Parts: structure tokens; sequence; C-alpha cells
């Protein structure tokens, strides 16, 4: 014979528990590889953007590496 | 090469009757010209400095 039933009651704040928040936790780290693929492509352009990122990636990293011939630049 | 010999023909011919103010000796660097060329064509002419100490 059962005189209670069994149970207890997880922390939660907010109405968010842990349960809840580990089954979201690879969904932020997804939102956060777009927001990061998203921020970068924004600033592809910006000159230190391809001096310290992304011309240090290899293979594909010397599609950023151009020269301007000094023949070619009033500057 | 075409736009080279017009700047050619503009500089003997057209220059001593007409102006062409809006373009400076940079604008024809990597179009026409080297950057070399460009600045013999400059160093060439004399322009207004800024006045000396005396004013
Ligand atoms: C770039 C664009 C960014 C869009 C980002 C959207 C992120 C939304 C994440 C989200 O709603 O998480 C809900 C989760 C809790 O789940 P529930 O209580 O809503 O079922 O919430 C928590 O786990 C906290």
């Amino acid at each position: 014979y059962v005189k209670k039933p069994s149970y207890k009651i997880v922390p939660h704040f907010l109405g968010f528990n842990i349960p809840t928040v580990s089954k979201w936790i690879p969904i932020f780290g997804i939102w956060g590889a777009a927001a990061g693929i998203g921020a970068l492509f924004l600033i592809e352009g910006v000159p230190r953007t391809r001096q310290d990122i992304l011309s240090k990636i290899p293979i594909i990293g010397e599609h950023w590496i151009r020269e301007i011939p000094a023949s070619d630049n009033p500057f | 090469a075409s736009l080279r010999r017009g700047y050619q023909v503009y500089k003997e011919v057209c220059a001593a009757c007409h102006s062409l103010d809006r373009i400076a000796w940079r604008n024809l660097v990597g179009v026409t010209h080297t950057t070399d060329e460009a600045k013999a064509f400059a160093e060439e002419l004399e322009y207004d400095d800024e006045p000396d100490d005396e004013g």
C-alpha cells in the first residue's frame, strides 16, 4: 500500500528549470554560431578583420591577402 | 590605351585654352599612368605654398 505520491520540487526561477534549460543549451550554441558567422560576414570588408582573422585561416586565407601594385596606388 | 592617348591630346592641344579643373594628378594613376609618371607630371609644375615665416 502506498500512502503518498512520490515527488520532489526541482529548483526553478522565473519559470525556468534545469531539465528544460538543458534541452535548449545546444540551440543557444547554434544561435551563437549563426550570430558569429553573421557578425563576421558583416565586417568581412573591414581591413582589420582581413588582417587579423580572415587571412590567417588555412588554405582559404589567401583570398584576403591582396596587394595593390605600387605603380597603381596614388596614396 | 585610348584614354592614355586622349590625355596626350588634351595636354598638347586642348590645354592651351581649356581647363580640366576637377581632375587631380592622382586620378590618372592606375587609369592612364603609373604613380611615377603622374608624380613626374605634378612635380614639373609650381603651385602656391603656404606663406613663409615673414608671411
